[PDB]
């Protein structure tokens, strides 16, 4: 539930760490990214697009700490949307 | 009660002998406050009124005894700070005034007023030691031209409690706060500081009801070892109660200090939802509170307190605790 | 170990004999003073509980006497309700014995578990048995818990009401039932209620030690409840004259005196008024004597001012100020010497010389019998006579007549007592030197044959008071004194204490004289170096005593003379210093004045080398040689005055005198360079007008008065000359030369703490222990220390601080700057510091601990503390820095 309860306990170092907010603004991830944002062994890996991956790194800027963009949204694309847009046939679209 | 008529008495006894020798004046000064220490410890009603007026004859017993120093006899430059006292002086009198407006509940204007008075005194000898301790004039015409804007500010504050500060130091600020800047600094220092010689001693009228804020840890409780053990980097919680008495607005307020064993002092605002209020006048502060460092040698001790934050600038408010924190590399 | 000695006493313990128990048990506190740990503290005290339990009543009784002397460790007891709990049970013993050794053990832990209910019932059912030893023991208790618990002394008080108010209690217990209400100030209604109780008692039981013992713990209870004093100092004068009891007024006076030491200023004009018709009325001189304690105690107070001319108590100090007891009389004067030194209205003009003769009279008669009574009238009269001139300052030149025109008349030990009054009244006031020297001397000439006991002592004051009259250079009076020093003294120790106070008053050439007899006969080497720099330090004193005004190259002669012999003093001195007892202030304080003197003489070659080295062909400018050595002397003369004022600070056992006569070598330190400034360097700048308050100037001796003498002379002929002159004329030079010469020309006056060392306080400051560290993992340091002290703790300065700081060093920069101000509670302060090494280099840790007094001065006193602390990196963690640093 926290990082306090007892992952401040049973925490091992070399892991995967799935927390926080996507907007790094608040959450655990906020106290992480202070925590390994100095080392460059460790990466950020980013997954939610509706989030500016550049302006979340934005206040933590000078960090060696790797970060990826690698989102992976799976809403409707753009020809997805035009097959299914063909297929419907709305009268209008908005 | 003859409680009340003691703490009247004595208090009337201070003011009716502001004539004697400064060293009976010292002496019949540290009286009163033995006496009024003494007066709060038996009797928890009169507490906070004992402690009030306790508190603003330790002001003036300060002033009466940094004025009464060798310090002026000789020269600017023959000035020292090693045996200064009049320096020290003007902080804790200057912290006081602030202990005695903020921390006691039921202050009205006139309290109010005579404690910014006696802050204005504090600012007044403040400048006096720092114009001894100095030569250049860059410092001087900057620090008094401060205070006497600090003046103009006081006298446009309190021009309803202007009449009644009858033979005051601030009734003799104003006979000359019109023509004050016409003169050269140093004659400025010298006018302010004989006048503040012998400006007389402000009386100050006690509330019906008043008493003085408190706060008790409880939840850390500082009992014994067995340290907080938690990763270092990671976060370790703190569990942290306190019941406070007699605070009017503690939720935008009071605020928790943690002191790690170094400079750093990580101030902490509660969120309003953890004050509780069970019963009238006292309240509940069961607040979590996190802390975090690096790798330690081994266990040490962080001290919590509680504060108290004004209109900014915060004085200390309760008895601080120490908690043992173990940091274990991962 | 602290486990072996426990073991050893529970073996001890077990032995089923009885000489063994009582041995081990009462071994058991000297046990705890030896190993205060709280495990070993707690199970020892379980493991006397419970031979407290099962054992006859000797070994209960010894447990009750460690109980008793244990009470501080009582404290660090952890399981208190099952100690208690097994303290407790024996309380069913139908011994009343056993009853009473439990009672008194509960009184005994009164301070630890108070609020403990059944005890409550225990005191309170025991107390109306039928036993004596149960009951007293119940008595006991009681007082205890009604000390600690204020729900049992409000529980208690309607009991020991009823307890009195009833009648088989027999007068012995009611007695000792009384005084448990001394400690019902708890609360207000609790001592109105004791209060109505007590009254009721003195009207009800009118016997003298029942009335004493009421009203004498009315008294108490009055003193600690303040809201009662009044009408207790009421109840107390009214007894005092009504009751025709000399026990009784004996006792109202006693318990008057106690109010009046603890809160004179609540006394009343009434009170006071009232006081004096007693005294005046009462027949009986002991009563006299007694309420005549009590007026000086008042006057002594601030109670004279609240109790205003002419009244009953100065009509009352006037007439016994010439009673024919000397007690009496001697009150009665020091009341009227109260009085003169605390107002000054028109009447008093009168009263002053009443006074006067009144101390005249005291001297011609208490100057002859030598009982230690005379003793104790003789010194209250002259601490008046000395009170009274420093009050009074125009009043003086009568008190030395008299004390000069009775010293020839009077005992050995009047001689001692008037010598030192006449010390202080001479350091003083400098105006009466010559004639009174005179006299003395030719009263010195008649102690070589007066007795074998005080003669040594009236001879070291007899000299003390020549040197203070003394201000000038004496030959054939020296050669006098040397000749009665080497005619009946021929011990030394009074001649080496002569000769101290010769230094302390300045009179250089006659101490060398001393100084250099004694080197002969010490007998260690160490007191020999330290007798010999001595004689060199006089002895370059002296030198400068040939100083002539307007003369520089006598000057430059005289200074080179002094600082020669002024070299071979210090390394004289230091060759003085042993493991014990460093000589650190007389090394430090010579060495100044080595720096000192040698900057004057820097000054004067080069206020001479104005004019022999004139300036080049420059077209400040121009002058820039001598401007340039202007500049460096300044230098020279502020870091002089830095460094005395590190001495200053360091000096934290000095008494107060030495303090301001350091302070004095710095103020001088501050005043040349000034003057170098304001008349050289920066006149332009240096506006500044000198306007102290200087009619304040109290001057506690006659090296300190001319020294404020030769400050404002310099300082108002500075100011003469701000801007007159362009800054490398001739009048420059000389105002500087002259001012170096007018401040050498007041004799150097070494004070106490270079002779003699009181108040010596030290810091132990042990703390964690090439040290290696991870670098990730930051050192976590405990730092502690006790204040060690030199007989009493607190003297001169009292320490309620450490502000122990603390830095760091590489390479061994300023990286851990941190401080922590820790009051020691116990004399024994600790706390920690957390230290960062992130640089993987070695660091130095240096800590030091200043301290800061009572009115907030910091004093650097504790030790300077270095170790090496070695940080370096794991090789896995180095390992990946160097795989990540490219």
């Amino acid at each position: 539930p926290s990082i306090h309860g007892d992952f401040s306990n049973d925490f091992r170092q070399p892991c995967v760490v799935f927390t926080g907010h996507p907007s790094l603004r608040f959450g655990d991830v906020v106290h992480f990214m202070e925590l390994w944002g100095k080392s460059s062994l460790n990466t950020v890996i980013f997954t939610e697009p509706d989030f500016s991956y550049l302006e979340a790194l934005a206040p933590y800027q000078p960090l060696a700490m790797k970060c990826i963009y690698c989102p992976i949204d799976t809403r409707l694309n753009f020809i997805q949307v035009s097959k299914l847009l063909k297929e419907v046939q709305p009268l209008h679209v908005v | 009660d003859p409680s009340q008529q003691f703490l009247q008495q004595s208090l009337e006894r201070v003011y009716s002998l502001q004539h004697l020798d400064p060293q009976g004046a010292q002496e019949l000064l540290e009286f009163t406050i033995r006496d009024l220490q003494r007066l709060g410890e038996l009797q928890s009603e009169l507490a906070g009124v004992a402690d009030f007026s306790a508190t603003y004859l330790r002001c003036q017993l300060l002033l009466i005894k940094a004025l009464q120093e060798k310090l002026w006899n000789v020269a600017a430059p023959l000035y020292l700070k090693q045996s200064d006292l009049a320096s020290a002086a003007a902080k804790q009198i200057m912290e006081e005034t602030y202990k005695m407006e903020f921390m006691y509940s039921g202050v009205e204007n006139k309290q109010v007023v005579i404690i910014h008075h006696m802050r204005l005194q504090a600012k007044a000898l403040q400048l006096i030691v720092t114009a001894r301790t100095t030569r250049g004039l860059d410092p001087l015409f900057g620090m008094c031209e401060k205070f006497l804007q600090e003046v103009d500010f006081f006298q446009r504050y309190f021009i309803a409690d202007l009449p009644h500060l009858q033979d005051s130091f601030v009734d003799k600020l104003l006979d000359l706060m019109p023509r004050l800047m016409t003169s050269k600094p140093a004659e400025v220092v010298k006018i302010l500081q004989t006048m503040l010689r012998q400006s007389a001693f402000l009386h100050l009228p006690l509330p019906e009801q008043i008493h003085k804020a408190s706060a008790t840890i409880i939840e850390p409780a500082g009992e014994s070892d067995n340290p907080l053990r938690f990763t270092s980097g990671l976060v370790v919680a703190l569990d942290v109660d306190a019941t406070l008495e007699h605070v009017q607005d503690p939720q935008n307020t009071v605020k928790v200090q943690v002191l790690y064993p170094d400079g750093q002092a990580q101030m902490i605002h509660p969120k309003p939802a953890d004050f509780r209020n069970p019963g009238p006048g006292r309240h509940r502060l069961i607040t979590q509170v996190y802390l975090s460092h690096t790798a330690w040698t081994e266990a040490c001790q962080v001290e919590v307190r509680l504060l108290l934050a004004y209109n900014e600038g915060t004085i200390p408010f309760s008895k601080p605790v120490k908690v043992y924190i173990m940091p274990k590399p991962a | 170990d602290a486990n072996s000695a426990l073991m050893e006493l529970d073996k001890g313990l077990r032995s089923g004999k009885l000489g063994e128990q009582c041995e081990a048990v009462v071994r058991f506190p000297r046990l705890f003073q030896k190993y205060p740990f709280p495990i070993l503290i707690n199970s020892a005290f379980l493991k006397l509980a419970d031979v407290f339990r099962v054992g006859n009543n000797f070994l209960r009784l010894c447990v009750l006497k460690v109980t008793q002397q244990s009470e501080k460790h009582l404290e660090k007891i952890l399981n208190v309700d099952e100690f208690v709990k097994r303290i407790f049970s024996v309380i069913h013993s139908n011994d009343p014995v056993a009853r009473a050794i439990t009672l008194r053990m509960l009184g005994s832990l009164a301070s630890i578990i108070p609020e403990r209910k059944n005890a409550h019932h225990s005191i309170r059912q025991s107390l109306d048995s039928h036993d004596n030893v149960e009951v007293e023991a119940a008595v006991f208790a009681a007082a205890n818990f009604s000390a600690q618990s204020k729900d049992f002394a409000v529980g208690i008080c309607n009991k020991i009401s009823e307890m009195i108010q009833g009648l088989a209690t027999p007068v012995d217990l009611k007695l000792k039932l009384i005084p448990i209400l001394q400690h019902m100030h708890h609360d207000a209604i609790l001592a109105s209620s004791a209060r109505q109780l007590l009254q009721q008692l003195v009207t009800s039981y009118p016997s003298t030690k029942m009335v004493i013992v009421s009203l004498h713990t009315f008294t108490l209870l009055a003193a600690s409840s303040l809201v009662d004093t009044p009408k207790q100092i009421q109840l107390l004068l009214q007894y005092l004259k009504n009751d025709p009891r000399k026990a009784v007024k004996r006792l109202a006076i006693q318990d008057l005196k106690l109010l009046a030491n603890k809160t004179p200023h609540t006394w009343s004009r009434e009170n006071i008024q009232a006081l004096c018709e007693c005294a005046l009325q009462t027949p009986y001189d002991s009563l006299k004597l007694g309420m005549l304690s009590v007026l000086s105690t008042l006057s002594g107070t601030i109670a004279i001012k609240h109790y205003f001319r002419s009244s009953d108590l100065v009509k009352l100090a006037q007439e016994c100020c010439y009673h024919n007891n000397r007690g009496i009389a001697a009150h009665g004067v020091r009341v009227l010497t109260n009085i003169t030194v605390s107002c000054q209205e028109k009447d008093l003009l009168a009263l002053e010389q009443d006074a006067v003769f009144g101390l005249e009279s005291l001297l011609v008669l208490c100057s002859q019998d030598d009982s230690p009574g005379a003793q104790a009238t003789l010194k209250i009269a002259l601490n008046c006579m000395v009170k009274l001139a420093k009050g009074r300052p125009h009043l003086s030149q009568s008190v030395v007549e008299t004390l000069l025109t009775q010293l020839h008349s009077a005992q050995d030990a009047a001689r001692i007592l008037m010598c030192h009054c006449l010390a202080a009244i001479a350091m003083q006031l400098p105006v009466l030197g010559d004639g009174m020297l005179g006299d003395l001397m030719e009263l010195y000439k008649v102690i070589g044959r007066s007795a074998t006991d005080k003669q040594q002592e009236l001879l070291v004051s007899l000299a003390t008071v020549i040197f203070v009259a003394s201000q000038k250079a004496l030959s054939v009076e020296s050669k006098a004194v040397i000749k009665q020093q080497l005619e009946s003294v021929s011990n030394g120790w009074t001649v080496y204490r002569i000769a101290r106070q010769a230094s302390r008053m300045g009179n250089h050439d006659m101490a060398k004289e001393l100084y250099q007899s004694l080197l002969t006969q010490v007998a260690s080497e160490h007191f020999y170096f330290w007798l010999n720099s001595l004689k060199e330090f006089s002895h370059a004193e002296q030198c400068l005593t040939g100083l002539q005004e307007e003369n520089y190259s006598s000057a430059l002669s005289c200074i080179a003379e002094s600082l020669k012999f002024y070299h071979k003093g210090i390394a004289s001195l230091t060759a003085a210093s042993t493991p014990l007892n460093p000589l650190s202030f007389q090394c430090e304080f010579v060495k100044l004045r080595i720096d000192l003197l040698q900057a004057f003489s820097q000054l004067i070659c080069t206020c001479n080398s104005l004019k022999t080295s004139p300036p080049p062909a420059i077209a400040l400018q121009r002058c820039g040689r001598i401007s340039n050595q202007m500049k460096q002397s300044m230098e020279e003369f502020r870091s002089l005055a830095s460094r005395y004022g590190d001495l200053y600070q360091a000096s934290f056992d000095a008494d107060s005198a030495t303090l301001r006569n350091v302070e004095l070598q710095q103020q001088s330190c501050l005043l040349i360079s000034h003057a170098i400034e304001a008349l050289i360097l920066d006149p332009e700048s240096a506006s500044f007008q000198e306007y102290g308050s200087t009619g304040t100037a109290h001057a506690d001796s006659e090296y300190e008065r001319r020294m404020m003498s030769v400050y404002n002379h310099v300082l108002e002929e500075v100011e003469s000359l701000n801007r007159k002159y362009t800054p490398v004329s001739y009048m420059h030079t000389a105002c500087l030369c002259n001012a170096i010469i007018a401040l050498l020309k007041v004799p150097l006056s070494f004070q106490r703490y270079f002779f003699q060392k009181l108040q010596s306080t030290s810091i132990k400051l042990a703390l964690s222990p090439p040290i290696a560290v991870q670098n990730n993992q930051q050192l976590a340091l405990k730092v502690e220390g006790v204040v060690q002290h030199g007989s009493k703790p607190g003297l001169f300065r009292k320490i309620q601080s450490v502000c122990l700081n603390v830095s760091s060093t590489l390479q061994s920069n300023m990286t851990n700057e941190m401080e922590q101000r820790v009051e020691p509670h116990n004399d024994y302060f600790s706390t920690q510091f957390l230290l960062n090494f992130a640089i993987l280099g070695t660091h130095n840790i240096t800590v030091e601990s200043s301290v800061k007094d009572a009115n907030g001065i910091v004093w650097k006193t504790g030790p300077r503390t270095t170790i090496f602390v070695k940080s370096l990196e794991d090789p896995y963690s180095q390992q990946i820095r160097l795989q990540q640093q490219q």
